[PDB]
């Protein structure tokens, strides 16, 4: 019985930060809605 | 591009490009000529594909093609076909790039708003994309058709 | 009524590995009531207030 | 951001026309150079710490900046100087992989002069350090990789303004 | 932000005296005109989407702006253009209902011309399209409602400036 | 105005004014004439109501008027009366507008702190406002008194 | 921020030199005045509310600023006027006890002039109120304490400038 | 795996796997056999590879193994060899995986903190990995050395 | 999350031994399955919306659940039901490609049953719908792909109930 | 400084320092003469302490002065002495301040990053700081050594 | 305790106790015997001081004692005096602790809301505290009165 | 909040009584032993890194815990383990300075056992590591101070088990 590396390893998440104007800006926008509001 | 997407992820992580990510870019370099050849074929047969797919789309959605639809009259149908041609050119650009992000910037952003402003039916646009996929399968090799079909499938989702 | 204020705060306490230039120098718009707390908070951080302007027409 | 392929796509989109054969030849040249660029980027990551150390020593070691009152005479300032230099090297390296300097200029060269003016850091001294780092990076990577790295570093020097 | 009645109240407050009889008469006239304005405004809200489509057809349809590189020749650009026209219409409707364009100038016109100039969107061309939309909206709403629509369109012309 | 407050809510929703909200605005348009007539009566009797309320307030708080109180002395009492009259004029302006929010923005925001700086008791100020409300109810019609009582209740809440 | 000892240390750090006898004399002056300054600062804290009230009356007693249209002629405006002076007094008391005014300039003076200019509030009127606060604080705390309070108030006047 | 990294990106994007991402997964499927063969070679020559690497690392920095060094003494030198062997096994896992995902979770997250606590020199550990890279290139085919060198290089960079 | 290759790597790390022959053939099984997996994933994405529509039509449409008071008898409720089904389908497609149920356990099936219970949405109704979606998906993907997709979807349905 | 830390807490509170905080300020004022006297001793014997501590550090960690160490050769060793002197002068400044905050602002923030980049061993630098503390204990009175040892120990902990 | 407050700040900053904070604790322990001696003297003379201060407060604010004040009648005055006695005991506890935190926890947190609910005059309560402070300063020895004055001044500021 | 002196004050506050002789004696004992506690706490902070290194060497290292599959096999787990010991020591020394075991229960021991059980940390191994720290800390602090530190360390262990 040996615990594998997945022993509370993956709780973290991708971090969304603003930047230069691109279509990815709406991905950041989506993230803001997705987290501040619980969609 | 594929390099653009991978570099975007790496820049967010603030890490130099990972070995696997670099390998992905190297694979893009290896298959660049084949991707360009497929794109050149699409551009070469662009007009014929447009005509055949237009006939199939009109058959699928007769009401739009007929008067009393969005493509009511020759002029309205021609404008609709011109918009479809712009879609096809964007699809060729995306297939050459290997990443659907350029196509998404060209057409996917606010696509629902544009279709609503025109009044035209989004499902019929999607059906036209499917007809283009069948024509592309006819005019491409089996390996080429699969990749082109994948990009076209992203286009179908964009139509929805 | 809101104010357009731009201020630059040096991140002396945390030498952040992730890109922090945008946070280091920024231009934002804050509500008039929000401006009191925000100016005090920027002062607490120690950042210099480059500019204070009023987007609203009437003072 | 933008890449070489993305720049070709942007030109074609502005034209509103399918890709020309000459434009495709430009894309083919990018594809040809990609292999050397990718290997060079991997080499840069492996020796990144060595590159930073050599460039920093050539630029400001045993200098007035290190000496008291030289603005790099605090431990925090020394670490921050290394952090800014490493960020410059890394972002430029990613731009070198892309083959297009637009991403580097937009991401790193926007407002950098104003921020450095507020900081009081010598932009010209930083530019000399970056040029020295370009020389060291060219030496480690090789001639072919050095030429592209030098062009990107020159874009960084222009952004220093 | 200031209502029409609130503006009269603000003048009286600055004066330090109770609201004048003439100011009260102006408020009563505002109420009488407001009933008709409110009915027409409800009509405007119901046909807002149709009004936007008609204006876009009048100018944007089959236009060089629609042609590639025309600053509306993208899916994102087209969505933004239609959205900006609709937002202007909604703010103008609020201004017409209030009887004062101060709110529209305070938020909608606050640096909008400068932002559009930085973006490169043609302010004068948009103003011409907005004037055509204002004419059609005034015709549908009526002469008395067209007068209020004219005030909102005048604020739009100031925004073009 | 009440219509202005509804407009602010509608702007936050980013949608055209609600059907019920527009109906309420139309009702306010009809109510404007009654508001104007009642306000004119209140303005006509404002000075007399102020004097009567001041006498009632002095009866309620003799210590404040007397030495050792906030209104001790003719000058302090006169400043107290001026504050009471300014609040009364603001109340008339708010009633005429029909929006309690405009009155709250102009005054009674942080009024407790202002009273603390002056040294006057907030409860005693409240009692004076209540006396003014009773006088105003008598001076106005029964329908006018009902609205005046609501504005006075908002002032009473601000005082407390 | 800074203190008397911290400012001497900052100058010594820029110099790079070991602790100087003259710097020790300056620090000794700070230490010698610190005990009296601490007792006086406690007195200022105890009577802080009364000092604010007296100064507010002196500058604004039946003032035209209090009268309608005078920019302090609101419940919110009067409360804000009281609040700003109270905050200035507290920060000034801390600065006077510290013996260094740089912290007061950075925390309070930075951006205050720009905000006051945007609001349109009279800097000179606030300076007169600040002078009245300095006089009242000097009276309550004492002449020796008033000298330190006067220095802090002079820095506040410079910030108004 | 490379598929695991792509899945993480897709989950953040809230979208089905991109066509290009699936293409890289297809490339990983194709290269599974070659990667497994390279990993088998490393595992087969495991003892000799890290033995030579240990000699090279101790030669490059003799103070690691000298008196007063972290690994002074036979037992601590064996422990140092074990740490190198842990890294070698992780590199073999990563070569099979086709991505840096296996290594990053084991020996590349917080490794600096752990080594600082025990006292072992991080730069010397990095040099040991470099010595392993040279030995592996000697013991592998030229393109096998390139891929294995890439995974090794990410490990070395992580130590930095 | 985990993959087939990643899970075998985890097990080997637990054991503390380099790649075994058993490890080799487990990994090789994943390598062989990859072609089937990726082809099926493309099909699933292409017909994803149609799959949801077919599943609810086969199971819950034209039933009391759709009729008033059935937890799906609102526009919002119906949209939410379709959304949750799409969430399960997308994570299941991910998990099918991955080859391991760790993704479904970590994200799809975390607290879902308790939340569904407290809301009052029927777990049995969801399970029936999931089985219907599995049938539609197996038909679209193909026989070999349907067997794997069945395993992953079975994990989601069993965890929900 | 003690006053500086109190000022930070007061800035957040926007409130006058409590009696205990004022007592802390009074204690610093009372011991200002003691701090200056200790600084006088340290500065007067500073150079001798630096040279003695250098000998002790080289004995305890000869690897630093060994071939291949950072301080190999006269120039590098002189740089090591200058760095130790900068630390000692910083310690004197902190002792005069009465709090470790001045020393922390001057250095030890990012010191790990800077020294590790330079290539000198952080543990060896910490050992030199410990030797300086021992020399100061020998050269100073016990009561002054208690405070000086505390500030030294803060530097040692930051180095760790 | 003052040490407790410093520990709270250190825990929030996630750092071991600063050398200056430790020095604060040492000084407080050294002065603790005098602090508790002063506190015991205050407790011993608490009743007599309470009576004298109550008479002085009633003299300064006769209206509060009189009908129409919060302490109208003997029973209301007695409840007022009881609240003052509880505050005095809390002040003694704070002086003994050497930090205002114990007094702040016992009272002055929401005390303004409690006074507003009861209707009792906050300025009059503050004046009563000041009268008690003056009497206590006379009663205590000069050194003890100096510390007691600071704690009482903090209480007076909370009252204001 | 709870400290030794503060807890005596809090009990007295609940009674409402003035300071009793017994309360004065207990507070005097806290005042009396503060000197030894303070000196030891400074020593602990100075040698904190060495203490956790010694503790893991004596208890948690060179065993199956750090060998594969032992919940410390990976660098992430090892870093968290030494970090956890460091936090244990830091809050324990906080509490030792305070003199009251209540503080550790408020922060260190609030849900700690449940968290460790959920993550799979060996409770017994953590307890033995804490005991090993107790031995090392006693050695560095000395017997008189270490005995006081040992009581609060042991309270942490009791909370864990
Ligand atoms: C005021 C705070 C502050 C400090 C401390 C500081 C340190 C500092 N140490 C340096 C170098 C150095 N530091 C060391 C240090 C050591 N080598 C050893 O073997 C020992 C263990 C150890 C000292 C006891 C060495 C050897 C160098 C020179 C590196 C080289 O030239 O290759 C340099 C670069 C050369 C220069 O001074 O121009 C700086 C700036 N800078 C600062 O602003
Ligand atoms: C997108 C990449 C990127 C860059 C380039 C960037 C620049 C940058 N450099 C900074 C600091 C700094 N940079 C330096 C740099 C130098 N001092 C010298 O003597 C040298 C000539 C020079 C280095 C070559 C110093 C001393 C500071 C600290 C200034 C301070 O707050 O005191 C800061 C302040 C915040 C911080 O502490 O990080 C920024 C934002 N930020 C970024 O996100
Ligand atoms: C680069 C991305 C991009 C696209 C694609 C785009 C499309 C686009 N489609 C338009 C209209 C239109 N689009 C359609 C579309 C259709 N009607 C049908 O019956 C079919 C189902 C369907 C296509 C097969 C129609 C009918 C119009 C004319 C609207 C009208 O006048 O009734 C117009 C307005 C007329 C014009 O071109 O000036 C634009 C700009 N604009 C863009 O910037
Ligand atoms: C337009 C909104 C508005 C209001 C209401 C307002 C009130 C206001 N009341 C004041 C004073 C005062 N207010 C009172 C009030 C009272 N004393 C009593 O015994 C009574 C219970 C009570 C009145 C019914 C008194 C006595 C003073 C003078 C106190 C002094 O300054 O010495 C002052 C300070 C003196 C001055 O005017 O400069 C202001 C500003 N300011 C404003 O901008
Ligand atoms: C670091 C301490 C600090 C300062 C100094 C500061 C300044 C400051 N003063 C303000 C407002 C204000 N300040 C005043 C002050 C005055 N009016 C007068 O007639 C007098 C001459 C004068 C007082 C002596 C007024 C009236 C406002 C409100 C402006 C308005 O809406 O009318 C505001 C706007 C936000 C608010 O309502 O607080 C700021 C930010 N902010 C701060 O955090
Ligand atoms: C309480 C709010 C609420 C509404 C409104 C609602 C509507 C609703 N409409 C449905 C079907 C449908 N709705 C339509 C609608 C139309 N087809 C047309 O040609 C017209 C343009 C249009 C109506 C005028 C059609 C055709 C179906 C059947 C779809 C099918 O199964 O093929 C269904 C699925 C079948 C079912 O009931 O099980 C629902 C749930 N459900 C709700 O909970
Ligand atoms: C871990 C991933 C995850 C899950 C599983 C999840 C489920 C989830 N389903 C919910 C509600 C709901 N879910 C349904 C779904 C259904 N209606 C039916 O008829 C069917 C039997 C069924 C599925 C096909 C409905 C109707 C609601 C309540 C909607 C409402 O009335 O507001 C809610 C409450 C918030 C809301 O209204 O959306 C959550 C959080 N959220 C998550 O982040
Ligand atoms: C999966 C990630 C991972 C790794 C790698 C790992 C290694 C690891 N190396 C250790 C020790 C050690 N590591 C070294 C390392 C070195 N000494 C040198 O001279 C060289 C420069 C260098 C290696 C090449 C030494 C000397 C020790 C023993 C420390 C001692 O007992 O004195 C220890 C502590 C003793 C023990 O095994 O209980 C561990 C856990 N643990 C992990 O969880």
């Amino acid at each position: 019985v040996g615990v594998g590396t997945t022993r509370r390893r993956p709780a973290r998440i991708f971090r969304m930060t603003v930047g230069a104007p691109s279509a990815e800006v709406e991905l950041v926008i989506n993230a803001i809605y997705c987290q501040v509001m619980d969609v | 591009s594929v390099v653009t997407k991978s570099i975007v992820n790496a820049d967010a992580e603030a890490r130099y490009l990972s070995p696997g990510e670099l390998d992905r870019i190297k694979n893009f370099v290896s298959t660049g000529e084949r991707r360009l050849r497929i794109a050149q074929t699409l551009t070469e047969n662009r007009e014929r594909i447009v005509k055949q797919a237009g006939d199939q789309l009109f058959q699928k959605r007769p009401d739009v093609v007929s008067p009393g639809g969005n493509a009511y009259g020759e002029e309205m149908t021609a404008t609709c076909l011109r918009d479809l041609d712009y879609y096809l050119r964007l699809v060729t650009y995306g297939i050459v790039a290997g990443d659907v992000t350029p196509i998404e910037e060209i057409g996917l952003v606010g696509v629902r708003e544009m279709y609503n402003s025109l009044g035209t039916p989004i499902p019929a646009v999607a059906e036209g994309i499917r007809a283009m996929k069948n024509v592309a399968c006819s005019l491409l090799s089996a390996e080429d058709a699969a990749e082109a079909g994948s990009y076209f499938d992203f286009v179908i989702g964009a139509m929805q | 009524r809101m104010f357009k204020i731009t201020a630059c705060v040096p991140s002396q306490t945390r030498i952040r590995t992730q890109r922090e230039l945008q946070n280091t120098y920024f231009t934002k718009l804050v509500p008039y009531e929000n401006w009191f707390r925000e100016q005090q908070r920027i002062q607490k951080m120690g950042g210099k207030i480059v500019k204070v302007e009023l987007f609203t027409g009437k003072p | 951001m933008q890449d070489a392929i993305t720049a070709v796509i942007n030109a074609s989109d502005v034209q509103g026309k399918y890709l020309d054969t000459a434009a495709m030849e430009k894309l083919k040249a990018y594809f040809a150079t990609g292999e050397l660029r990718v290997r060079a980027a991997s080499v840069i990551s492996a020796n990144a710490a060595n590159i930073v150390k050599e460039a920093v020593a050539k630029s400001l070691l045993y200098s007035d900046i290190t000496r008291p009152g030289g603005n790099m005479y605090t431990t925090r300032r020394y670490a921050a100087c290394i952090r800014d230099l490493d960020y410059y090297l890394r972002y430029a390296t990613y731009a070198m992989l892309a083959g297009d300097p637009s991403i580097l200029d937009e991401r790193v060269l926007n407002g950098l002069k104003e921020t450095y003016n507020s900081l009081g850091v010598p932009i010209a001294a930083t530019v000399q350090a970056i040029q020295a780092m370009k020389e060291v990076t060219a030496s480690l990577v090789g001639a072919d990789a050095g030429k592209e790295m030098g062009i990107y570093f020159d874009y960084i020097c222009s952004g220093l303004s």
